[PDB]
């Protein structure tokens, strides 16, 4: 989603939100990431004003004291920023990938079957659409946030296709973005 | 049992030090 993305040509504006659409968001939250609750406090202080950075075709981008929490695209489901999903690991299910496919998703391909079936991966159950966190083989973070196009068990048993599209990966237009100012 | 994470990342590629390793 941010591939070739970078501030001066896809970023139009940046609103402050009031507090009723704040709630709003902040239910969205609760509603998509249940384990998130105890900590929005922390991540979206009562005191701090929140803005979304509107971006080129339809994608914002939830901010607080600029720092980049989360983002969509229409008014589609939220993802973690990588920033906040190293912050808070916990946020989402993972799939890890063997180490070979690194290379890989860092210039932002898409997950391929064998990078979750291969010796060094490993593969949780998890159904088709779920946004999961991608671990790597060897590695201690997140190195991208990816939803399933195939179910966890279809991709054990088809083994070819895409099995997890790359929404957001390291160093990728919006990784480069590190705040809003 | 505390949060957040404090991630050390790279000055010079801006990753994780661990993923130097594929940034030239
Ligand atoms: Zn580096």
């Amino acid at each position: 989603m941010f591939k070739k993305f970078d501030e001066k040509e896809n970023v139009s504006n940046c609103i402050q939100l009031k507090t009723s659409v704040i709630k709003g968001i902040k239910n969205q939250l609760i509603e998509q990431f249940p384990g998130i609750e105890p900590w929005l406090n922390q991540i979206m202080p009562k005191k701090d004003p929140v803005k979304i950075v509107r971006c080129h075709e339809h994608i914002e981008i939830l901010t607080v004291n600029g720092e980049l929490l989360f983002f969509r695209q229409r008014e589609g489901p939220f993802y973690p920023t990588l920033r906040l999903l190293h912050k808070y690991p916990f946020i989402l299910p993972h799939q890890q990938v063997d180490k070979g496919a690194i290379k890989f998703v860092l210039s932002g391909a898409n997950i391929m079957c064998p990078g979750l079936t291969s010796p060094g991966a490993k593969l949780y159950p998890a159904a088709v659409d779920t946004i999961v966190a991608i671990m790597a083989e060897g590695k201690q973070h997140a190195l991208c946030v990816g939803v399933m196009k195939m179910s966890a068990e279809d991709i054990e048993k088809v083994n070819k296709g895409i099995g997890i599209e790359n929404i957001h990966y390291l160093n990728d237009g919006l990784w480069h973005m590190k705040t809003y100012k | 049992a505390d949060y957040p994470l404090r991630v050390l990342y790279c000055g010079v590629c801006s990753l994780p030090t661990e993923y130097c390793e594929y940034m030239p």
